[PDB]
């Protein structure tokens, strides 16, 4: 018979380490900016003279 | 002859005789165990009760793993007659037998 | 067909998942097991698994603590051909079929 | 897919309650002497007279 043994309690140790890849690099500079209208319309110059 | 040794590689036999099991996953997807394994707690094991011993930690780490003990123990539960399980451990030894 | 329910009385089915087993003495005699069970965590169901599930629990909380269960799992343990049990648990799957 | 589902931690309390008995009455009124000596030998009297 021993005498702590059934009795002991297990702890997690403060080391929670990411291991995966999440990264908005491209994202990341873009220049955003915000727009409340439903489309993008500007005009586009070619040609014909 | 069965040889064996605890499975976790640095803590085979502990001081303490709490044998921490390592955590494996077991239904081949989604689940875990996490167990431990406390040693010699009602008596000493007398000669004898190392080899049930030696099979009982064997069932735990290496077989609950596996993918055709689980769809092999899964075979037994959908037979016939099976309810109650106290008797789906009773029509699964007269198999082993 | 089986209808096993989560033999842990206050608490079958949990909010969290970690489904904590009830200490368990494992030899007939003199050892402890105190596993947990935490549930789906690589997925939900596969209404498979939910089978496999019903299986492993009922392998865990009855068969171990059973003391005809394990002198048949002592006894594959000594055949012939049970070294390194890769080959202990894929010859009790055979025993199975 | 629980995101502390294996890092929650399993702690006792103190509640530790003794269930054994093991007790000691009648040794706790004999009036203890400590005897120093190899065997204790006195005097019995009968009659004869």
């Amino acid at each position: 018979a021993k005498l702590n043994l059934a009795v002991l309690n297990n702890v997690f140790s403060e080391l929670l380490t990411q291991e995966i890849n999440r990264s908005a690099t491209f994202l990341g500079l873009l220049s955003k900016y915000p727009e409340r209208k439903s489309n993008i319309q500007w005009g586009v110059g070619m040609g014909g003279t | 002859p069965l040889v064996y040794t605890p499975a976790v590689r640095g803590g085979a036999n502990p001081a303490s005789g709490s044998y921490l099991l390592d955590p494996q996953y077991v239904n081949s997807g989604v689940d875990i165990l996490q167990a431990t394994y406390g040693y010699n707690i009602n008596g000493t094991a007398n000669a004898d009760q190392l080899l049930q011993r030696d099979a009982i930690l064997a069932i735990l780490e290496y077989a609950l793993k596996d993918t055709a003990f689980v769809n092999a123990i899964q075979a037994v539960a959908a037979g016939s007659g099976v309810t109650t399980p106290a008797s789906f451990v009773s029509a699964c030894v007269t198999k082993l037998t």
